[PDB]
């Protein structure tokens, strides 16, 4: 079971990155202005909620940017990982103060990610 | 029987075996479907191909599950022939690569490269590739599969004799799947060494 | 203007943070973890030095939160206005010890497969092959994931080989760009 889960989260980490290797090659100024809010704690599964809230934002925000420079189509990669989002939680999301940029908002996800993936297996 | 692969991108191939005939993909968890008239092959064969997408866009996921049916026109209705319950990843068939090429010949030598087309990148590099070659002795069947247990878009081929023509073919498997089978051969690269 | 701290977790055994500091002063170290559990500030309980002065500062394995940020913070003791700190993410200053117990065996008369092995972690860590011949200008490298294997399907038999592996703590558990050393080279 884990067995499956793992690899879920493997993927969603992997283009989670996609994104974030997609956006610094590249109007990132006015991108780097839209302020998302990032959990205050996020160790379980459960808070990828957290995530899921996020992701109408994410969206609007990478719709900012054309689709030529991005290897990847954005409401495609939003539409899919609110799909692992969703089938990784199975409560209430509680933010944090500050606010974060795009990048420092991927970071912290894909961070996210890379903690459980280590603390299994 | 009823048989689809997935090729990882934006594309589901079918097979069934038992006038008008069709295969419908229903997501399980999209706001989409898909559907494709099923045309004849072999004497009592159909194939068909799904459309997700572009090209390259990633439709499905392998949280994703698929409902995969055939219908046939019963009269007024249309009858369901078949049903599957599919997870695309774990389905697996990839395009035979392309844009083969020789990057360096010599007399003695050879080093070709290859582009894997339209692979997930949810794979990153878990991927296995075989390749073969054809020398004027022998014929395909009889010639020895080299094994790539990496990603690896080349091979340099070694043991190799001067003014003699050679052809090479490859192909490609993702690691993940239990029904994941090889992608079909390339189209064969033809070329020959230096005297 | 106080030096910068570079910072490594080495095979998430200990973490060693360093400075040079000659450019005499005893400097101290201070390190927190922010917005987490345990935010008390921590002094350094073991020092490492250079000619009598200190030169950095060493986290044992109990003291290291890869995942959680970490925060170091140098202090000129005369002055509390001079110091300076950084917030780390530990997973992507991750080095594990290079591979070890390279082994090659064949497949077919023809064909050759590498091995290796990895002292602590194992599905975290991805690898860099290289190798050349006797009759190379150069070495022939090839990223490899964690299938810690790698294979040459095409080999001279007339010509003597060279295989090494280097290592590194990236993508699944972490973000490191640094590679470890390089494994003892193995012959064929
Ligand atoms: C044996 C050898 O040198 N292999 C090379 C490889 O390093 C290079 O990435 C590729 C692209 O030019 O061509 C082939
Ligand atoms: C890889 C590594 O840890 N490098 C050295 C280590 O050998 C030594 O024990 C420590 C204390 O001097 O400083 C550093
Ligand atoms: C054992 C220890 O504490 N540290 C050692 C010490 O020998 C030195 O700092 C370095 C090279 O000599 O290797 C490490
Ligand atoms: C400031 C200086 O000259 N060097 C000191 C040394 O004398 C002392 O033993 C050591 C332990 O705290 O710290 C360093
Ligand atoms: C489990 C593993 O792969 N680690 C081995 C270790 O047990 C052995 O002592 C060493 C020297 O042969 O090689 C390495
Ligand atoms: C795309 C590709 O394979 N290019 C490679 C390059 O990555 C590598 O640095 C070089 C040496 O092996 O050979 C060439």
């Amino acid at each position: 079971s884990t067995k499956k889960t793992q690899l879920q989260l493997e993927h969603l980490l992997l283009d989670l990155q996609m994104i974030l290797n997609g956006i610094n090659n590249y109007k990132l100024t006015r991108m780097l202005t839209f302020k998302f809010y990032m959990p205050k704690k996020a160790t379980e599964l459960k808070h990828l909620q957290c995530l899921e809230e996020e992701l109408k934002p994410l969206e609007e925000v990478l719709n900012l940017a054309h689709s030529k420079n991005f290897h990847f189509d954005p409401r495609d990669v939003v539409s899919n990982i609110n799909v692992f989002v969703l089938e990784l939680k199975g409560f209430m999301c509680e933010y944090a103060d500050e606010t974060a940029t795009i990048v420092e908002f991927l970071n912290r996800w894909i961070t996210f990610c890379q903690s459980i993936i280590s603390t299994l297996t | 029987q009823f048989t689809c692969f997935y090729n990882s991108r934006a594309q589901i191939s079918c097979v069934w075996s038992q006038t008008s005939c069709q295969v419908h993909a229903w997501p399980d968890r999209r706001r989409w479907q898909q559907t494709c008239e099923l045309l004849p092959v072999s004497q009592a064969s159909w194939a068909c191909n799904l459309i997700l997408g572009a090209p390259d866009s990633q439709k499905l996921t392998t949280v994703d599950i698929v409902t995969l049916r055939v219908l046939c026109r019963e009269g007024v209705r249309w009858r369901v022939m078949a049903i599957q319950d599919f997870k695309p990843f774990e389905n697996l068939r990839l395009m035979a690569p392309i844009s083969l090429q020789v990057v360096h010949v010599e007399t003695h030598r050879c080093n070709i490269s290859w582009e894997i087309s339209q692979a997930s990148h949810y794979f990153e590099r878990h991927l296995e590739f075989e390749a073969r070659t054809l020398s004027p002795g022998h014929t395909w069947e009889e010639a020895p599969l080299l094994t790539l247990k990496q990603k690896q878009e080349w091979i340099c081929l070694e043991t190799l004799t001067p003014d003699t023509q050679y052809e090479f073919q490859v192909r490609v498997k993702p690691l993940q799947g239990e029904f994941t089978t090889w992608s079909p051969w390339s189209q064969p690269l033809a070329f020959r060494t230096k005297p | 203007p106080l030096p910068e701290v570079q910072c490594f977790v080495f095979n998430v055994e200990y973490m060693n943070c360093t400075w040079q500091s000659s450019s005499p002063t005893n400097l101290t170290l201070h390190y927190w973890y922010k917005n987490s559990d345990n935010d008390k500030v921590q002094k350094c309980s073991h020092y490492l030095f250079s000619e009598e002065i200190t030169s950095g500062c060493q986290l044992q394995k109990k003291e290291i939160h890869l995942y959680q940020t970490f925060v170091v913070q140098l202090q000129d003791p005369r002055e509390p206005r001079r110091q300076a700190t950084q917030m780390l993410k530990l997973q992507n200053l991750v080095i594990p010890w290079a591979p070890e117990n390279l082994t090659l065996h064949k497949l077919s008369e023809s064909q050759l497969e590498l091995n290796w092995n990895n002292r602590f972690l194992n599905h975290c860590l991805e690898h860099l092959v290289q190798y050349r011949t006797d009759w190379d200008h150069s070495w022939t490298e090839q990223s490899v994931d964690y299938r810690h294997k790698f294979s040459l399907p095409s080999v001279d038999g007339q010509k003597r080989y060279t295989f090494r592996v280097r290592s590194r703590f990236n993508p699944l558990c972490g973000s490191a760009q640094h590679w470890s050393e390089w494994s003892h080279p193995i012959h064929w």
